[PDB]
């Protein structure tokens, strides 16, 4: 329809990318492909290699935060279990 | 008039014509660029441009004779023009260029001259030629991983690799008497019958020639050598087509012709035609049609190659002749058939006695070679009037119906739908 505003794209044929000059791609007609034969082994190599980039940044949150829990459940058996009769009051006063 | 054949090892087939006064003779071989292996694949062209290097000048000075060549995938031929009574001196020409002496020709710096004038010549082709560049680059695409697919000209590596080895290997495993034919298309009768069978006249090397593995397949692919650079945009497309030597030729030539060509800025061309021009002339889409049907010994391609400014409706433009396609799979008229068998008689015509008897000769070797014996104008029309409409929805069906395309590309293609978009518009519709 109308024109519209400022945009960083467009549509087919002005999307408005970078200019770019000597690229060629190809294709092989997925018909003639057979395409998936090792697909197990595929998806354990891919598992394998993400599982390998990302090593700490899931083992370390929730383990520190399992540890905390964990000391705060600790410190709640400390208190109560037939123990409260002795240290409710210092935790209250 | 009728031609002449017969075959001692040679070949000698003569089409005889009073009416033409420019006598030719030359050597067409049955190998070309179809037969050999993606290692250095610029070694025809090569030889061609050695024989239309220094040899000119001989032949220019000596007497009077004009030479010529041309190599597309397997009619590799060497076309020597002539006067008519100066036959007798192109064969001695051609027989002290083609078998003795053979070695000045290739003198070392005169082989570095060619190479140079080779790279220099496919360099210009492959920066500006673009409608030629992606029919190659289609041809390559179609054909992945077998000797129909490399280029006729070669790539920059393959000319630049070897030097001489290979070149007399070429020349020794292909330059035989087992598939060499002589023609003798202009104004010469019988002479030509008797002169090739001759003690002087003698192929080297009676051996045979070696024959490969895989002969030929085909796959859909994509090829976009995108240069948004350049202002227009050259596309093409291809189906499976058919040998030569099969008895549905004429049937894929009437197929290309109903649809026919096309040219915007031709008043004339723009006042003909079939629905789709109509449909591309409502909305301005395109500026050029060829729709081609290429046959080759191994297999065919049967397509279209069209150029186009509008850049932004591609997909229409594509969408509207796949949509052409299946309607010609579906139904005919039979006025469209009566105007395309017209319309192929001339062309036809036209393309097999034109007044220059190098094509002649070109197109006869091409034939001789594969069939024997050459089929006259009578017999294909009398062959294409038997063409119908049931016969040609028959052939439609098998070759146009959910088969393999492939698609090359230049310049500015972000329009263009990748494969899907381009391949399901074919057998999706309310059939
Ligand atoms: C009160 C309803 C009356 C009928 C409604 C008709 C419209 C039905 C669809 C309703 C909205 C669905 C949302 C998606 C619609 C677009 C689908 C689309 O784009 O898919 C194809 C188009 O699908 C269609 O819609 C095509 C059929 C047109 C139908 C026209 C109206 C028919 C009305 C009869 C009833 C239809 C509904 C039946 C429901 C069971 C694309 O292929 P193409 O052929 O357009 O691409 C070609 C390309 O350029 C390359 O060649
Ligand atoms: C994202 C969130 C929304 C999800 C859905 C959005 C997409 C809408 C559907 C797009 C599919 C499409 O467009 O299908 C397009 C295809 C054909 O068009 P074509 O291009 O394949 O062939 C055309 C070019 N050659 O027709 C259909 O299949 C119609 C659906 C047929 C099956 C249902 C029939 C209705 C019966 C009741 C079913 C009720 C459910």
């Amino acid at each position: 329809g109308p024109p519209s505003g400022k945009t960083y794209m467009g549509w087919w044929g002005h999307m408005g990318g970078p200019k770019q000059k000597g690229i060629t791609s190809y294709a092989v007609s997925p018909y003639a492909q057979k395409p998936l034969q090792g697909i197990f082994h595929n998806a354990v190599f891919n598992s394998f290699r993400r599982f390998k980039s990302q090593f700490l940044y899931v083992l370390i949150p929730a383990g520190i935060y399992w540890y905390w829990w964990k000391n705060g459940n600790e410190y709640n058996e400390f208190l109560y279990s037939k123990a409260g009769r002795e240290e409710l009051e210092r935790v209250n006063v | 008039a009728e031609v002449t054949q017969l075959s001692n090892g040679i070949v000698v087939a003569t089409e005889h014509n009073p009416s033409a006064h420019t006598a030719s003779v030359g050597v067409v071989f049955g190998s070309g660029a179809a037969n050999e292996n993606p290692y250095n694949n610029g070694v025809s062209n090569l030889w061609k441009n050695i024989f239309l290097s220094k040899e000119n000048s001989a032949v220019a000075a000596k007497e009077g004779l004009a030479l010529s060549s041309n190599i597309s995938r397997d009619f590799q031929s060497y076309i020597v023009s002539s006067l008519p009574g100066s036959t007798d001196k192109s064969l001695d020409f051609l027989n002290q260029s083609f078998i003795q002496q053979k070695a000045n020709l290739l003198s070392s710096s005169n082989f570095e001259a060619t190479k140079k004038s080779v790279l220099k010549q496919v360099q210009d082709f492959e920066e500006n030629d673009h409608p030629n560049r992606v029919l190659e680059h289609l041809h390559s695409t179609a054909f992945q991983n077998t000797p129909l697919s490399l280029p006729t000209r070669g790539t920059l590596e393959s000319l630049e690799n070897l030097v001489v080895a290979d070149l007399e290997s070429f020349a020794n495993n292909h330059f035989l008497n087992s598939n060499a034919v002589v023609v003798g298309t202009g104004n010469i009768k019988h002479e030509d019958l008797v002169n090739s069978i001759e003690s002087k006249n003698l192929s080297l090397q009676t051996g045979t020639k070696p024959v490969l593995k895989k002969k030929a397949a085909f796959l859909g692919s994509e090829v976009r050598l995108r240069d948004d650079t350049l202002p227009k945009a050259w596309i093409s497309l291809a189906v499976e087509g058919e040998p030569v030597n099969s008895p549905n030729y004429f049937v894929a030539k009437l197929a290309a012709q109903i649809f026919g060509s096309y040219n915007a800025f031709e008043p004339a061309s723009r006042l003909q035609g079939i629905k789709l021009l109509d449909n591309i002339q409502e909305y301005q889409l395109c500026d050029n049609f060829n729709h081609f049907s290429l046959s080759y010994k191994d297999s065919g391609l049967w397509g279209f190659s069209t150029a186009t400014r509008n850049v932004t409706m591609i997909d229409d433009l594509i969408h509207f002749t796949l949509k052409q396609w299946n309607r010609l799979t579906i139904s005919v008229t039979d006025t469209e058939v009566e105007r395309a068998k017209s319309l192929l008689k001339l062309q036809l015509g036209q393309l097999y006695e034109s007044g220059n008897p190098v094509n002649d000769a070109n197109l006869l070797g091409a034939e001789v070679l594969i069939k024997g014996s050459k089929l006259s104008l009578g017999e294909a029309f009398k062959k294409i009037d038997a063409i119908t409409v049931k016969d040609v929805k028959a052939w439609a069906g098998k070759r146009l119906w959910d088969q393999d395309i492939a698609i090359a590309g230049t310049g500015q293609i972000e329009g263009l739908l990748d494969y899907m978009r381009i391949r399901s518009d074919m057998s999706m519709m309310r059939w």
